[PDB]
């Protein structure tokens, strides 16, 4: 599992891999690790897949009830805290979650909260979670700037997942991209890692270690 | 594994299924579980498959040398004593459970032997994961003064019980008949009741389906002249 | 397992059931637990079959070599050889052995060697899992200098009860009679002893 | 100590076609090295053109199927006999499974049917209720034997067009119901050969707009 | 969390708290503020188990803010620390205790005195001239024992604190990514933005 | 969570053309001690059902009382209690299967394996298994404990699949069951010679046979067996 | 912790008409971390080929050991070792370490130079010989390989068809295993020519 | 502990040793293990003394309250109350109880309740650690419809053997006779029963 | 010990190795050279269990130096790495194994090629363009995968190495006190004294 999200000039990029495992066995290569909480909020999946799916879907219901009652879009701060307060009630029971609640509101601007099943809630600019997080961080940290274009940011997120997919045995399958704007998230496709690797190798001149 | 031994009129018969397994996976569908210790002393092995092969070959080697030294045809009790003293030495860590049968100048014999070194005498024996299924059949149909044809039938029926009802056992039935004053006859795949049906589809691929990066000739020959 | 040896006027008789179990499965229902270490020195085996067979084979070897050099060994000598193996290898053995034999000088003798490797000379001895159920019965019914027929009945009735109550015991009751007259093997089937 | 779980073996397979879906499963029920039954149905018609199988620990599997069947019944009562769509059934099963998150149903669950556009649908669940729509899914004992074969023969993975040498992929042409059943049968014949817990019989439930049909095939009984 | 220090000088209390947040393998953040303002003249730094730390701190904050509104009055640092200690002492015999250690730095407006309270997760309270939690004291106390005076200025307190942080950066194995420093005095709470 | 104390061994059963046969020995073991020699482990419910129980005897006696109470309760305000609204084998089984699974789910199981054998209203044979885990399955032959390993192989030679059931007479089926009970007596250390057998036939009803014995036993060959290898 | 699945990797062998094929992936890892994409697991001693999966230090050690032993064999016998004889040598050598084994899954493949008969064999870590007619599988994706081989294989395939079958068996099995992949090699072996092909596959 | 109850022609007799041990120390050598739950319904206790006393006290209460409402309870009713406590609290109890009683309608009855909480109605019953040694003896020597003097001898001889072999049993042999005539207490000292 | 990196460029091998030695609570040293010269054109860096690392390295050094004297000849990097691997492969089934991971960087004077060998404590040998041991690879390989070229100069190799070290300093929790960098080429071994 490799998932990342970073704030930039044009909003937020969210990028995830697609692999799920049960030990050495590759259970699925088609896993949807970005949960569409609603049209304006995104959540990432790391740790146990059921816990992330279930609770971030539930979060979408709580966000919907908030805006029905308050006649106003829920803040990313408030949404993330609903989830972190919930998992904190279950602390010790054995929930396994690492997630980033991503959104773009008027009052906050683009915002990312890392929420985690032992109760942690952190606001930040760049987050990477999963077995392949360190690989993705390497690419992100050396190439990140606030003034990236939407096109270049999308590629950086895609390239950072590819880096992890290559080295980390438990990451791969395909890359799912999202771009979060104030008017909502925009899906930027599913990209098979098998095809993407060779495409990137040739065009970029990287991965000279690998024969192609 | 299902292995049986059955005494009859003028000898002894031994039988086994042909399935070897690694956990719930089948390693070999036509495994050979009947080991020759000497020309007229054979045995069937259950438990760890390497151990049953190794322990029979070692004893079979030493039995052969003993036979040459003494100028006498080997005895089942010699194989028995040598096997038990060896297995006992390793305190069950060599996981061989054997049914040892044969004919020699003394007569026909049938023994079992367990990994810890204990031995048992009998007219009918069974061993392995399918031993209870086999023993049910042997207890229902065995009698004194079986003929050769009846003993082969009873033995292979006992193996079949193991094949069908025990998940550890399967595929084919191997038999070895050791009759007094005769060559032992090893009947490999005596029964074959588990042939796979024809598949619905051929999966032969069109040539050039697989993507290739490089080709090269491998030099298997030695360094050449001139 | 239910095993016993009983001295009587003319010598000694060993008795045993025939059941060998691997848990609740009966691996052998016709086991011979009465084993010969010399012409008129036999033993009853209980505990690990591997261990008791290994011991009995070594003892038989030692007494064969004793006989070649020094003539017929005493029953006490046989029991001492058993003890030496059981005691010195107590950490690695699970063997409870009853040694019974006939001399002409000493007549019938019984020695029991429990788990520790201690030796106890007794008028009669009982051992194995099924023996627990017949301590009461055997103590009340044993007499010294019984006849052959009385001793066979004493053993037959005793082991019958042991078999009845102990799941680990069963099958046929085997016996071996040791007297000046020689060595006699007896067998008694379920239909005989169950109705007692 | 008491162990509340067990393993009854078995293997199941769901494949979604263009206007149909199949859910197949072997009929063998086992514990350890013993056979309990050579014919114990594992794939069930749950009503509303949905088929279901919960493979693994058979007690939990039966309990879950029973509760879902019941959930279909109460959906009709509470919402004016409305047809439960496959996506709605899938979400409902997530809540059934996750309801027991801290004492899971020890089963790998698959349902099959048609979506609201009439296209073939298969949904796959883990024991704690994470789920996902898929084209192809094997579950249970011999799932590791079957899935690689389905990647190759359904989705044409690692297959390319002759003469191009790796440049052009084999195109993803749709499979008929007869073609899918062939791959199902060969998957189970192959699994039966190499997995001791697979055998005896194969029961396939096919779902079309016309309803639910059954097909049964013998498998090797060793 | 890792390093939290506190020093009470003549006219103020200075709290220093590390910026690193590490989740096992990676350093997820290097700018984390491990502190909450309980009232205008009372600050609480905290360190302990992930999640519990912030949950506890904000829970205390909410309760003190509630008291302030109800009575239109700020509780003394002593009163706040006693409230906090009781909450932790209650917590230690709970089903799942708060695994949180705190320093409470406050300026008592009645007595015109700075006050520093050190409270561990068991509810062990002590008033100190300088304090720490975890391994921080092992490296720093020998320096504070030597250099500390009760009549120090705020600038001298900050210089002594720099020497403590330098010793930590030299001899601690963990990279704690520097410290955020905050001063509590008669005028309230302010952050030293360059350290 | 408990451990079984006083226990009952194999229950074996099979279908035949007109009904079902079930059998179980009369022993209550206390570990390796063969403590209680008169325990009935086949419990009839009405004239169309017999429930055979293995495992813990105290839990069996509890199940026995539940079934007794089920009959009483079914009769309440039920004019057709002895006719159309009598208890069916399928009703009795499902009830037990519900209880077994509920009890394992509270981590306090009834430590048993149960076979419900009977004939339905329409003449159909009913035979189904349930155990302490709530696991249920049906088959032409069913057996618990040692019977699963030794009886089933013998009984499956008579009825191997569904199509063999109409070809199997009650005489052939009973013969197979009685032989299986003998094999179990030879080979199960926690079995007894005395057993009970019940036949539920769609024509002749419920026949309950008590105080049966294993007979025609082969022991004579034991006399020739000497030593463990080299002895004479 | 489990020595046989630290490094990862797979080997498969198949027979055809007057030919054998043996193939392996190229991954070496430290559990999740990919370390090398050039770790070949197939070696040869004359015309006999040996694939080895499992713990990589033992893969290397055993290759060096069989090179040693086959070299001395050749000097004394004055001929190259045959696949049937080599199989017995592997079995002997593994079993001599019965209580401290090499954590490996060897696979022998080759054609007997005198009879022309195709030969394959597999072993467990202590030397039990599995001599199949059809195919042998080994490694962390052995289950996956069994599934592929059991459906894809048919007897008497010509060399260039056998190449496709074994390649697709390896590739699709490896893609369903986290610890296998990162490249692959297929040897096609005939009586007096051997072709070696590197396959293009996904690099995750 | 060695305890037994035996039905005979005129009713039933309960018998017990008097030894209570804490490991190898005899904490009480004159214990009364025969306890009264109703006028002519008594029990023998084995296992945890705390548990069996607690149970027996509760049963006595239940049967006292039964008697006030519905008249004299049957021996079966008493055994059922014992069972209800033993079965429903099996996880927290170590109690092996023999219930024995005399009705005029039913005459002498014996029910044994082993560890599990199962009930078994028997002609006679033996229990406690010392019972293992007298299964053989008791099975061979028990007859139905014995006289009072024969039953006292049967119990006296049986428990004598149990005491002889079991270290956990010893002291005096207590007995309680239940007939139409009433309730008779008997005691037998070591010097009497050891020489048997 | 902690971080050891290696990168083989066009004409040289560069080994970088951390300077920190930590014994539990304190950093005892911040200038430790985790390397030994085996021969004039072969360098070995190492990391693993305390004591074993140096004992193993010096033992290897002594043996290679003995070979050099006996034959008046320098062994190839390949030959040295094979010798080292065998020693570790022997070690893993010993009573007490050497818990040491090594990188062997050498310049083969016969082939005029730099060579980098990575060998773990089990005796697992691989020739690589770049390598690491422990958690170092997790942070650095993604950068090396991107930027590495086989025709890089020594100066480009050093710049890529700086980027690797910077990423380690950002995201690793442990303060490893920087790295000593050494270059192995046709002229032998030299240390980069400013990094
Ligand atoms: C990211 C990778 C990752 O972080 N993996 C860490 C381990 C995660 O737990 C793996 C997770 N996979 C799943 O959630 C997986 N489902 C299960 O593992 C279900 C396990 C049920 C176990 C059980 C215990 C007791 C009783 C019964 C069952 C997918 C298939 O659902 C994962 O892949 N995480 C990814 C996103
Ligand atoms: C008869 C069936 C039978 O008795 N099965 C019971 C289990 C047997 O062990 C299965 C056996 N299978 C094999 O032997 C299998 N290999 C192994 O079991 C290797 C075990 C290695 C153990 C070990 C040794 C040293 C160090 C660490 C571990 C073969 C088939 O590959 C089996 O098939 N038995 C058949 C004959
Ligand atoms: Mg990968
Ligand atoms: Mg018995
Ligand atoms: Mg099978
Ligand atoms: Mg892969």
């Amino acid at each position: 599992t490799t998932t990342l999200a970073f704030r930039f000039q044009g909003g937020i990029i969210v990028a995830v891999d697609s692999r799920a495992t049960a030990g050495n066995w590759v259970a699925s290569q088609t896993v949807k690790k970005v949960i569409e909480i609603n049209p304006f909020l995104l959540g990432t999946m790391a740790g146990g897949a059921a816990d992330c799916q279930f609770w971030e879907t539930w979060l979408g219901s709580q966000c919907r009830l908030h805006e029905l009652r308050e006649k106003e879009r829920i803040s990313v701060a408030a949404a993330s805290k609903i989830l972190s307060n919930l998992v904190y009630q279950y602390k010790g029971a054995g929930l396994s979650m690492g997630t980033m609640i991503c959104g773009y509101t008027r009052k906050e601007g683009p915002t990312i909260y890392y929420v985690d099943s032992d109760g942690t809630r952190l606001k930040g600019d760049i987050f990477c979670v999963g077995s392949g997080q360190t690989f993705a961080y390497g690419v992100l940290d050396s190439n990140y700037k606030w003034d990236l274009s939407v096109e270049d940011a999308l590629y950086l997120g895609k390239r950072s997942i590819l880096a992890a997919a290559h080295r980390d045995a438990y990451s791969g399958g395909s890359v799912n991209l999202y771009h979060v704007t104030e008017d909502g998230w925009i899906y930027h496709g599913n990209h098979d890692v098998g095809e993407l690797f060779w495409k990137v190798k040739e065009e970029e001149g990287s991965f000279n270690n690998v024969i192609g | 594994t299902t292995i049986v031994g059955v005494k009859f009129n003028n000898g002894v018969v031994i039988a086994a299924d042909t399935r070897s397994t690694q956990g719930p996976i089948v390693a070999d569908k036509n495994c050979a579980k009947l080991h020759r210790i000497s020309p007229k002393i054979w045995c069937a092995g259950a438990g760890t498959a390497a151990d049953t092969e190794a322990v029979t070959q070692l004893i079979g080697s030493n039995i052969e040398l003993h036979s040459l030294y003494t100028s006498r045809e080997p005895r089942v009790v010699s194989a028995l004593q040598m096997l038990k003293q060896h297995l006992f030495k390793y305190q069950g860590h060599i996981g061989a459970y054997l049914i040892v049968a044969g004919v020699d100048p003394t007569g026909s014999h049938l023994f079992s032997i367990h990994a810890h070194g204990s031995t048992d005498v009998g007219y009918y024996l069974s061993l392995g994961s399918g031993s209870l299924a086999a023993m049910a059949v042997l207890e229902s149909h065995w009698k004194q003064d079986l003929t050769k044809e009846e003993a082969i039938k009873l033995a292979s029926d006992a193996i079949q019980a193991g094949i069908w009802n025990d998940l550890g056992s399967g595929s084919n039935v191997d038999v070895c008949v050791m009759e007094i004053g005769k060559d032992a006859e090893y009947l490999r795949n005596y029964l074959t009741p588990n042939v796979r049906e024809e598949k619905q589809k051929s999966y032969k691929f069109p040539r050039g389906t697989t993507a290739v990066l490089k080709e090269s000739i491998v030099n298997i020959c030695d360094i050449q002249e001139e | 397992t239910s095993i016993m040896a009983v001295t009587f006027k003319d010598g000694v008789i060993l008795g045993a059931d025939s059941r060998t179990t691997t848990g609740a499965y009966i691996a052998n229902r016709v086991t011979d637990k009465l084993t010969r270490v010399h012409d008129k020195i036999w033993c009853c085996r209980s505990g690990s079959a591997a261990d008791t067979q290994a011991i009995a084979d070594i003892v038989q070897y030692h007494l064969e070599l004793y006989t070649s050099q020094y003539g017929t060994p005493s029953t006490e000598t046989a029991a001492s050889v058993f003890k030496e193996l059981c005691y010195e290898n107590k950490d690695n053995l699970t063997a409870g052995i009853i040694v019974a034999g006939y001399d002409d000088k000493n007549k019938g003798e019984v020695y029991t060697i429990p788990l520790g490797g201690s030796v106890h000379k007794l008028p009669y001895a009982i051992a194995g899992s099924g023996s627990t159920f017949i301590y009461g019965y055997c103590d009340k019914n044993f007499r010294e200098n019984m006849s052959k027929e009385e001793t066979v009945d004493f053993i037959k009735h005793s082991l019958s009860q042991a078999i009845k109550w102990d799941g680990s015991s069963g099958g046929v009751i085997r016996m071996v009679v040791l007297t000046a007259a020689g060595v006699e093997r007896l067998i008694f089937y379920p239909d005989e002893y169950e109705q007692l | 100590q008491f162990n509340p779980y067990g393993d009854n073996g078995g293997t199941i397979l769901g494949i979604a076609g263009e206007d149909f879906a199949v859910l197949a499963g072997d009929t063998r029920n086992i514990t350890d090295y013993s056979i309990n039954s050579r014919y114990e149905p594992k794939v069930f018609d749950c009503g509303d053109n949905i088929v279901m199988s919960a493979n693994g620990f058979a007690a939990d599997g039966d309990a879950l199927v029973k509760r879902f069947k019941n959930s279909v019944k109460w959906y009709h009562f509470d919402h004016n006999d409305k047809k439960l769509s496959i996506n709605s059934a899938a979400r409902n099963i997530q809540h059934l499974l996750y309801g027991k998150r801290f004492f899971p149903y020890y089963v790998h669950t698959i349902i099959a049917g048609l979506d609201e556009d009439g296209k073939g649908a298969v949904y796959s669940f883990d024991p704690v209720g994470s789920y996902e729509r898929e084209q192809c899914r094997a579950g249970g004992a011999a799932a590791s034997l079957i899935m690689p074969f389905l990647d190759n023969q359904v989705n044409f993975k690692n297959q390319y067009e002759p003469g191009t040498n790796g440049k052009v992929k084999k195109p993803l042409k749709y499979l008929s119901v007869e073609e899918v059943i062939k791959l199902v049968r060969d998957s189970f014949t192959s699994a039966t050969e190499r997995h001791i817990q697979v055998g005896d019989g194969l029961e396939i439930l096919i779902v079309t707009k016309d309803g639910v049909r059954k097909e049964f095939y013998e498998l090797k009984r060793d | 969390m890792d390093i939290i220090l506190g020093i009470r000088v003549q006219d103020s209390v200075i709290l220093a708290s590390s910026k690193a947040v590490t989740r096992g393998i990676s350093v997820l953040k290097d700018s984390d503020d491990k502190t909450r303002q309980l009232s205008p003249h009372t600050l609480m730094s905290f360190a302990g188990e992930a999640g519990d730390t912030v949950q506890f701190a904000e829970y205390i904050q909410a309760n003190i803010q509630l008291y302030s509104i109800r009575e239109d009055y700020e509780l003394s640092p002593q009163a706040v620390s006693s409230f906090v200690r009781q909450e932790l002492a209650k917590s230690i015999r709970s089903r799942r205790p708060y695994q949180v250690n705190v320093l409470i730095g406050g300026y008592d407006k009645k007595k015109n005195k700075p006050e520093l309270y050190q409270i561990d997760y068991l509810g062990t309270k002590v008033e100190l001239p300088y304090g720490a939690h975890g391994y921080s004291g092992f490296y720093t106390f020998s320096l504070l024992d030597h250099h500390y005076r009760p009549d120090m200025t705020t600038e001298e307190g900050l210089d002594l604190l720099k020497l403590c942080v330098q010793e930590l950066e030299k001899r601690m194995p963990m990279d704690f990514k520097g410290v955020i420093v905050k001063i509590v005095d008669k005028d309230g709470i302010r952050q030293v933005d360059d350290f | 969570t408990q451990q079984p104390i006083v226990t009952g061994t194999s229950v074996i059963s099979m279908k035949y053309d007109n009904g079902v046969i079930i059998a179980a020995d009369n022993l209550g073991s206390y570990g390796s001690l063969l403590r209680f020699n008169g325990v009935e482990r086949l419990i009839p419910v009405g004239d169309n059902t017999v429930v055979g129980i293995s495992g813990d005897i105290s839990d069996m006696q509890h199940i026995e009382r539940l079934l007794k109470d089920l009959v009483t309760e079914n009769a309440y305000d039920n004019p057709l209690a002895d006719a159309e609204e009598a208890l069916e084998p399928s009703y009795i089984f499902e009830y037990l299967a519900t209880v077994m699974y509920q009890r394992r789910s509270k981590m306090n199981p009834l430590w048993n394996a149960i076979i419900v054998a009977g004939v339905q209203s329409n003449g159909d044979q009913f035979l189904r298994y349930v155990n302490l885990l709530g696991v249920t399955y049906s088959s032409p032959t069913l057996a618990t404990g040692f019977g699963a390993h030794m009886a089933n192989p013998l009984l499956r030679k008579v009825v191997d699949r569904e199509s063999d059931i109409p070809k199997t007479t009650v005489q052939v089926a009973e013969e197979a069951i009685v032989n299986a009970m003998r094999v179990l007596y030879y080979r199960d250390a926690r079995s007894s010679r005395n057993f009970s057998l019940a036949i539920i036939d769609k024509n002749t009803g419920l026949t309950f046979k008590k105080n049966l014995q294993v007979e025609n036993m082969k022991w004579d060959f034991a006399k020739d067996i000497k030593g463990y290898g080299t002895q004479k | 912790s489990d020595p046989s699945s630290i490094n990862g990797g797979i080997v498969v062998a198949m027979t055809g008409k007057d030919c054998v094929a043996i193939a392996c992936d190229l991954r070496l890892g430290s559990q999740s971390l990919g370390v090398s994409n050039k770790f070949e697991k197939i070696f040869h001693y004359g015309h006999v080929f040996l694939g080895i999966t499992g713990l990589a230090t033992d893969v290397t050690t055993l290759n060096e050991m069989f090179r040693y032993k086959t070299n001395l064999y050749k000097l004394k016998e004055e001929r190259a070792i045959e696949p049937e004889t080599f199989t017995q040598l592997v079995s002997s050598s593994l079993y001599e370490r019965r209580f401290g084994p090499y954590f490996v899954g060897p696979v022998v493949a080759g054609i007997n130079s005198k009879s022309g008969k195709p030969f394959i064999a597999g072993f467990d870590l202590i030397g039990c010989i599995d001599e199949a007619k059809d195919f042998i599988v080994s490694g962390t994706a052995s289950d996956q390989l069994f599934g592929m081989c059991e459906s894809l294989y048919e007897p008497n395939l010509e060399p260039e068809d056998l190449f496709e079958t074994i390649s697709q068996a390896l590739l699709n099995a490896a893609d369903r295993d986290a610890l296998s992949g990162w490249g692959a090699v297929v040897y096609i072996i005939k009586k007096d020519e051997v072709v070696k092909r590197y396959l293009k596959m996904r690099q995750d």
